[PDB]
């Protein structure tokens, strides 16, 4: 029957089995059989032997052939039943066949129907199927699930939603209906049999299911469900061996559940997870992979957790669970089940770390989230994190390859991030515990176990330990752990070591610093022993460039560790010589900067010599050229520093021994171009190494960048620019190289620097805007940021100023002025400074229609009012540099080290280059400015300084100075003397003078190099100028063409030369402009020969030339503009002798008895307005005269302040440099009145406006200012040639509250002229001096008394000759009111007679002088007022003078002689006229104003209150050299009440200085002014309160040298505020000088109280026996004095 | 006689 039907059901299989074109009817067919297996089933469901199950079987393979599962399920329906009922056991491999098969089968049609909803439910119940008989299954792998079972049910979630990240609640409730349905439900069972629990396997398998439905439910945001689905297994938990299994998931999905909630919710889970881990675990036969899987999912919840919602007490309890889990899996690795196939083995160790993973990453949360108040709760976390990495390296052990490299990696990381939180939170003892552990295992092991984890995790892993010791205060502990870092290390390349050796140093320096000497003693070569030589020397290399890199006194440890490298380095080899070669170079530069030859018998030269000879016998391979390259580049470089301090300090004990001008000769030598060559070697070896594309191979970069800034500085400081450009640029490569935006920046300044001194300021912007463009990548908070932009401003600025962009340039500078930061107290910013105060010279140079008078005033308010002052403050700034960096032995000879760490190196020579070239710019200015001896003083020191440093190219430059210097002075002999030293150094530099005839394209050394050749052209220049004051015409008209011819052509080689350095394609758009000014003064020669020659016609076209070149480069040649100008109205005038009316007549109110003029003054307007901010005096008071003379009575007040400012030009400039001291010394200290005599003095103190508007503003307030009683009197000669001396005299009388009077003498028309008086005065002098050494007594007496007449008859010549009827202009005025009355009655007279300019005044002077006033004074006066009709004009002044005769008196006044250069001479006070007044000389009326200043600001003490007779200082017979003067004058002066001094002994210069300026007369009889105990200087550094009583010879004459203003001691007392000076104006002798002193004083002192001196000074006057030779010689300067 | 310059 059922056998029967299963036989049919066979056939039937086979029929059912065919999908042929009848599938349809073979499915009918196939529920038929469906039927007929149920009508089977009813006798029989299944075979015992399963045939119903084998025939099932083949219709399931049937259907699998068919492709039918769904009729495959309809089939196989009961079979779970059937199986169930089938209890027994011997299932075979058909079972699965049938039972896994079919899910096989499912598996196969879940690849083939596109859904899953509906498959996956299918695939469940065939799930329920697969491993449905495995309770003896075979266990697992392990990197899935504990069973297969459980596995196919997560293998079905891999076919649902991947991302996991939300599940649908009816999607949640269809799959939960799938599982626990079909698969739950089999496993399970309806009859559950509780007296059997679950199999092992089967258990296994329960605990695995759940955790996979719960793990994908909890992940895809699903959490309602599993609480349930944990609930209905916890129902069934009655006990069980896997009971802590879901204990630990009921916690972990309660964790997900609960989610955000009040802090204790994380921990109290922990509290009782940690629980559930550690009994387990103490049981004897744990659930040892329930417990692991179950784990997972609990750190899982942490995880998905780690939201930075953690507390302290959390990260403790995570360290419970955390320890108690890697038991677990260490206790797994135990089992060697998978100890086999490490391949589940190694997923153990992957869960490990994962497990620490978490504990690192929450550590680091907690710790950025710390604040002072929770380092408490860090602190408590280190046990805890001590113990982690102990664990960690435990771990490792065993494990070799990747897996060994990889798993090293993280407990590297692991560490490094745990110890940062700590070394971030200030926590540095604890750091180190963390660390040490892993430190030492990665130093012990044998080096090359570890080849590939990265260099960065075990640098950062050694680098907090480091950093810990080393600020704790365990520097001896370092350096161990030091070695350690190197002893991980020791597999690496030398780019790794650079970092362990750079904290080497440091660290020892530290040691150093704190006192200790054991850690010093150590080196490197006795605790790295037992490595190789070649690393170990490596390292010694790399310690020894961190030691140059460090400051401060290094010296002794280099020393140290270059004789370790010298004794490892063998030289019986090659490339121990080599090595050998480079330490030696390091030992010369040591033994170069300090004194160790106690210790090695080797000086730096010899070292340096052996090192050169070395280096010499390498011959490198294919590589290794580059590297030697630069070895002998910076062994040369080095050798050339270590002979140049060898030449200083041997010059340094020369001028020590010897305390000049003859070692000239000892400077240049053919040993001066050997040492240049070394210099030359290294640049074309550097050029050779940084010049092709490739980047260089050089183990040290760093040092060839500082070696060429060291070059570049030397080249400088050599006077060979080109050189320093050429090495700038290189620098320039090497720095993009090195990727040092700094270096670039700075070496860009440098360049563009260069070029704006030489003169090409379209190069030098290009060079400025890479600068600025480099300057984009640099931190804003850097120093050197802050220093480049503010020299990228002032470079600006300085383009600005030079393309006559004047307002944003100036705007620009006021900025930079104005920034803070200009005053830090660095070097660099020093060194800032200096060029700061240069373009400040250089914009205080400029004419005043340059820029508006707002910024005019800005600029002056910053400190500095004339250039010179810039200048010299400049100056000073370099010499404190140089006193802070090499002490004072290279400035002065009468003890710090050098302190070399790599900037002072460099700084040094700069600062010695710049300290010559602001000396070349200071002597160049004050040279110009009339100031030869203020000159000649910085040209001397400059001399000195290259005298030391033997610099043959400095020394030609500043000795061609010293000879322009000596011809302003007139002093041929010596400045030929110069000259020709020139010419010796010149010829012998490049190997009538050879260096001329030299064709335009030379390449000598004199035609290369432009300092030189501009050297040459000053020669010529001076030489030409010699020849001129020699009377050797047409030979130095001859040089002045040579000068004219050279500067052009090597204007063009300069800018040929530049262009084919720099490589730009367009050459520069305008020829530099630098020996533009030595060919402005060739002009300006060449147009004043032409004016002494009006013949020569080609003379007349050079002074179009000249104004065309000069108008061409406004405002830069600006004083040469105006000298041409000066000649091209002299020129338009006519002839400038012959004494004819002169085109100035029509001007003037008086004759002796468009227009052209119009033209003059308008020429002579415009050069005064370019020289009035900064003048040289003898132009300036020639410009002024001249325009006086065309201006006339035309504007009476632009005439007398035209006068008044052509005198004591160079008096002015030296008051103000002086009260600029004074003001800087009172700031140092710590004024008002300073100020207001600044402003008095000062050239720029205008208001804008056309000329002389401002001017006569600023005159017109200064004549407001003069006092009541006083006249000023200007005595001026006109000149009308340059170099000559006029016959005109401008005479100007000032009075308070009185309109200015002019008038002009011309004396040519008349014998005695000024001329003939001047030269009679200087043959009267000869004569005495001559006379003073005869023997023969008679002669001698008959001599004297001659020349006492001929000064007699000149001094009434001076009052009859030359001053004529204008004497009564010197007279004092009347206050009875006649005068003024008969002035205005005669002026409408006198206006009808033909009185062209009718002043009142004038006629009110004349008139007060009524009885004094001859008929001839008179005739001369009507004559020469009213030429048209002069009898009627003679006729109505005699009426006048009638009227006033007698009825008028002279009043008490006095008369202030301000004189010229050439009238100081003559003795004006003993004109008759003269005799009977009060009269003083001084130097200039701005000084008698300034005098008012100070007395009423109380500081001039005896022009305040009076002279006390008891403070009198007398300095008696100092030398010994004179018996009469003594015993004259000892036993008066001795008994003199209160009077101090001296007699027989020169006085101490400190005796003098309190004479001066703490008593109130100064009595010197003695031998000349006394400059031998007190100079110039020393009364300058004083304020002078007392008066000096000079009784010498010559002690008020002033030194007329050349063209120059007189100069003397008298103007230094007056500077000072010498209330009154007496001196002799020429020489005398003993005796009567004797009588003329001993009347003096009686008639003073005797007088008693409220005595004017000058009274009893006229009355002294008769008492020698010869009246005009002795008596006429003593002069007054100041103002008046009287005894209290 | 002749008188000595005041003189250096
Ligand atoms: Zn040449």
């Amino acid at each position: 029957r059922r056998q029967a039907c299963d036989a049919i059901l066979r056939a039937c299989n086979q029929q059912l089995t065919a999908k042929l074109a009848c599938p349809r009817h073979l499915g009918s067919l196939l529920e038929l059989a469906e039927l007929a297996c149920d009508g089977y089933l009813v006798s029989t469901p299944q075979r015992p032997p399963l045939y119903l199950e084998r025939i099932l079987f083949v219709l399931l393979r049937n259907a699998a052939a068919q492709g039918s599962p769904e009729v495959t399920l309809r089939l196989a329906q009961p079979l779970h039943a059937c199986l169930v009922q089938c209890s027994r056991e011997a299932a075979p491999q058909d079972y699965e066949a049938v039972a896994r098969g079919s899910f096989s089968l499912l598996w196969k049609g879940a690849e083939a129907l596109l859904e899953r909803r509906a498959a996956f439910a299918a695939r469940l119940k065939a799930l329920s199927f697969l491993v449905l008989l495995e309770d003896e299954s075979t266990p697992c792998e392990v990197p899935h699930f504990a069973s297969p079972t459980a596995c196919r049910a997560v293998a079905a979630h891999q076919l649902f939603d991947a991302s996991g990240h939300g599940l649908n609640e009816a999607d949640a409730d269809f799959l939960d209906d799938l599982l626990s349905r079909h698969v739950i439900r089999a496993l399970v069972g309806e009859r559950g049999s509780s007296s059997g629990l679950l199999s092992p396997q089967r258990a296994l398998c329960l605990l695995e299911l759940t955790l996979e439905h719960c793990r994908r439910f909890c992940w895809s945001r699903h959490h309602d469900k599993a609480i349930s689905a944990v609930e209905k297994a916890h129902s069934y938990l009655r006990n069980t061996n896997l009971a802590p299994s879901l204990q630990l998931c009921q916690l972990g999905v309660k964790l997900l559940q609960v989610g955000e909630e009040g802090p204790q919710a994380v921990a109290k889970l922990l509290i009782k997870a940690s629980a559930v881990l550690s009994k387990s675990m103490e049981a004897p036969s744990p659930p040892l992979r329930a417990l692991y899987e179950s784990c997972q999912f609990f750190l899982s919840g942490l995880e998905r957790g780690t939201k930075r919602r953690y507390r302290l007490d959390a990260i403790l309890s995570l360290f419970a669970f955390l320890g108690g889990y890697c038991s677990l899996l260490q206790q797994l690795r135990d089992d060697g089940v998978y100890g086999g196939s490490s391949k589940q083995q190694q997923s153990f160790l992957q869960m490990y770390f994962q497990g620490l993973h978490l504990y690192t990453v929450v550590v680091y949360d907690f710790a950025q989230g710390c604040q002072i108040v929770d380092l408490a709760d860090l602190t408590q976390l280190v046990d805890s994190c001590k113990s982690t990495v102990v664990w960690m390296l435990e771990a490792l052990e065993g494990l070799s390859g990747q897996e060994l490299t990889d798993h090293m990696g993280m407990t590297a990381s692991y560490t490094s991030n745990l110890a940062y939180s700590f070394y971030s939170h200030k926590l540095y003892a604890e750091a180190c515990a963390i660390s040490e552990p892993l430190c030492q295992h990665l130093g012990l092991v044998k080096p090359g176990t570890y080849p590939e984890v990265p260099p960065e995790k075990l640098h950062r892993c050694f680098r907090l330990q480091v950093e810990s010791l080393k600020k704790l205060g365990k520097q001896a502990q370092g350096c161990k752990m030091v070695i350690l870092w190197l002893a991980a290390l020791q597999p690496c390349s030398p780019e790794h070591m650079a970092e362990p050796v750079t904290f080497w140093v440091r660290v020892k320096m530290d040691a150093a610093r704190a006192g200790d000497k054991e850690l010093q003693l150590k080196t490197l070569r006795d605790s790295l022993s037992g490595w190789d030589p070649e690393t170990l020397a490596l390292l010694l290399r790399e310690e020894l460039q961190a030691y140059k890199a460090v400051r401060a006194d290094t010296g002794q440890e280099r020393f140290n560790i270059i004789c370790d490298l010298l004794e490892l380095s063998p030289e019986e080899t090659p490339a121990g010589a080599w090595a050998r070669a480079t330490h030696l170079v390091e030992l010369a530069q040591v033994l170069c900067y300090h004194d160790f030859t106690q210790q090695t018998n080797c000086s730096a030269l010899d070292a340096i010599r052996e090192a050169l000879q070395l280096l010499d016998s390498v011959r490198p391979e294919a590589q290794a050229r580059d590297q030697l390259l630069d070895d002998k580049a910076q062994a040369l470089l080095w050798l050339y520093i270590c002979t140049l301090e060898a030449k200083m300090q041997e010059g340094i004990e020369r001028d020590r021994r010897a305390q000049f001008l003859y070692s000239n000769i000892a400077f240049n030598l053919a040993a001066d171009a050997a040492q240049s060559k070394c210099l030359d070697q290294a640049l074309a070896l550097w050029k050779e190494l940084l010049t092709k594309g490739q980047a260089p191979a050089v183990r040290c970069l760093q040092q060839t960048a500082a070696s060429l800034q060291i070059l570049a500085a030397l080249y400088q400081l050599v006077a060979k620019p080109m050189q320093a450009l050429e090495v700038l640029l290189l620098l320039r490569i090497v720095s993009e190289r090195l990727k040092d935006h700094s270096k670039a920046a700075g070496s860009s300044c440098h360049i563009t620097q260069l070029l704006l001194t030489l003169g090409c300021p379209s190069y030098a912007q290009l060079h400025l805007e890479e600068a600025a463009s480099s300057l984009k990548h640099l931190d804003q908070t850097t120093d050197t940021y802050l220093l480049l932009s503010l020299t990228c401003d002032l470079l600006r600025s300085q383009l600005y100023w030079t393309h006559q962009k004047v307002t944003k340039g100036v705007s620009l500078l006021l900025s930079v002025l104005r920034d803070p930061a200009l005053q830090k107290s660095s070097k660099a910013w020093y060194l800032l400074r200096v060029q700061v105060l240069q373009l400040v010279a250089a914009y205080l140079s400029l004419p005043s229609n340059n820029l508006s008078h707002s910024l005019w005033e800005q600029l002056c308010a910053q400190g500095w009012q004339t250039p010179e002052i810039a200048l010299i403050d400049s100056h000073k700034l370099l010499r404190s540099i140089i006193l802070l960096l090499m002490g004072s032995d290279i400035l002065s000879t009468q003890e710090t080290s050098f302190l070399d760490y790599g900037e002072n190196l460099v700084q040094k020579w700069q600062v010695l280059s710049e300290v010559l070239s602001c000396s070349e710019k200071l002597v160049c200015h004050l040279g110009r400015l009339g100031s030869v001896s203020e000159a000649k003083a910085f040209c001397l020191e400059a001399l000195k300084l290259t005298t030391k440093l033997q610099i043959p190219r400095q020394c030609a430059l500043f000795l061609v100075l010293k000879g322009e210097l000596e011809l302003a002075r007139n002093d041929i002999d010596l400045c030929q003397s110069d000259l020709q030293q020139v010419l010796f150094l010149l010829e012998s530099c490049t190997e009538i003078p050879n260096f001329l005839s030299h064709s335009p394209t030379c390449d000598c050394s004199l035609c290369a190099s432009p300092v030189l050749t501009a050297v040459c052209l000053r020669w010529v220049l001076v030489t030409a100028g010699v020849r001129l004051a020699m009377g050797h015409q047409a030979q130095g008209l001859d040089l002045l063409q040579v000068v004219l011819k050279g500067c052009p052509e090597a204007a063009e080689r300069l800018t040929q030369a530049l262009q084919a350095s720099l490589n730009h394609k367009t050459p520069p758009s305008l020829v530099p402009s630098l020996l533009d000014e030595i060919l402005a003064q060739a002009y300006t020669l060449l147009a004043l020969e032409g004016l002494n020659q009006p013949s020569n016609e080609s003379l007349q076209k050079v002074l179009q030339s000249g104004l065309k070149f000069v108008a061409a480069r406004i405002p830069h040649l600006e004083p040469w503009r105006a000298s041409l100008l000066l000649i091209w109205a002299l020129t338009k005038l006519g002839g400038l002798s012959c004494c004819t009316t002169q085109l100035f007549a029509s001007s003037w109110g008086w004759q002796p008895p468009l227009s052209t003029l119009d033209s003059i003054c308008d020429s002579l307007s415009v050069a005064f307005r370019g020289i009035s901010h900064c003048p040289p005096s003898g132009l300036y008071a020639h410009l002024c005269r001249f325009l006086a003379l065309c201006l006339g009575h035309r504007d009476p007040y632009a005439t007398a302040f035209l006068v008044t400012e052509s005198v004591s030009i160079t008096c002015r400039h030296q008051l103000l440099t002086h009260l600029h001291r004074q003001l800087s010394k009172a700031q140092k200290h710590r004024d008002v009145p300073l100020a207001r005599i600044q402003r008095l003095f000062s050239f720029r103190a205008l208001e804008s406006g056309h000329f002389p508007q401002p001017e006569k503003e600023s005159f017109q307030e200064r004549l407001a200012l003069i006092p009541s009683g006083v006249t000023v009197c200007v005595l001026a000669l006109a000149t009308l040639q340059p170099g000559t001396v006029g016959n005109t005299l401008l005479l100007t009388r000032l009075e308070k509250d009185s309109p200015p009077v002019s008038v002009q003498i011309p004396t040519g028309q008349n014998k005695l002229h000024l001329r003939s008086v001047l030269n009679e005065f200087d043959a009267i002098q000869k004569a005495q001096k001559e006379n003073s050494s005869c023997t023969d007594k008679r002669e001698w007496w008959t001599g004297r008394l001659a020349l006492d007449h001929r000064m007699e008859v000149l001094i009434a010549s001076l009052e009859k000759s030359v001053l004529g009827c204008w004497k009564g202009l010197l007279l004092p005025s009347s206050e009875e009111p006649g005068p003024a009355q008969e002035a205005s009655r005669l002026q409408e007279l006198l206006q009808d007679c033909g009185w062209k300019y009718p002043d009142r005044t004038l006629l009110k002077i004349m008139l007060s002088g009524a009885g004094a006033l001859t008929p001839q004074d008179i005739q001369a006066l009507a004559y020469g007022l009213c030429p048209t009709q002069p009898e009627r004009a003679q006729e109505l002044l005699n009426e006048a003078v009638g009227r006033l005769q007698g009825l008028t008196v002279p009043s008490n006044s006095h008369l202030v002689l301000v004189l010229d250069k050439d009238l100081q001479k003559l003795p004006w006070e003993s004109m008759p006229s003269l005799q009977a007044l009060p009269v003083t000389r001084l130097p200039s009326f701005r000084f008698l104003l300034s005098y008012s200043i100070i007395k009423e600001y109380g500081a001039s003490p005896v022009l305040s209150q009076g002279v006390d007779p008891r403070s009198t200082f007398y300095v008696l017979n100092p030398h010994n050299n004179l018996s009469s003067t003594e015993e004259q004058f000892r036993a008066n002066f001795s008994s003199e009440a209160g009077w101090r001094g001296v007699v027989g002994e020169v006085p101490r210069p400190e005796q003098v200085q309190e004479a001066l300026t703490k008593h109130d007369l100064y009595i010197y009889a003695g031998h000349g002014a006394g400059a031998r105990f007190l100079d110039g200087q020393a009364v300058l550094r004083l304020s002078c309160r007392a008066v000096a009583l000079l009784f010498g010879s010559s002690s008020a004459a002033l030194a007329v040298h050349g063209n120059l203003e007189g100069a003397g001691i008298v103007l230094k007392y007056i500077m000072a505020g010498c209330p009154l000076f007496l001196g002799n104006l020429w020489d005398v002798t003993d005796r009567d000088i004797d009588r003329y002193t001993e009347a003096l004083l009686q008639g003073w002192l005797g007088a008693g109280p409220g005595a004017p001196l000058l009274y009893y000074v006229n009355q002294a006057r008769q008492a020698p026996r010869l009246k005009y030779l002795i008596g006429a010689a003593p002069i007054a300067y100041g103002l008046p004095v009287s005894l209290r | 006689n002749p008188e000595v310059p005041r003189e250096d």
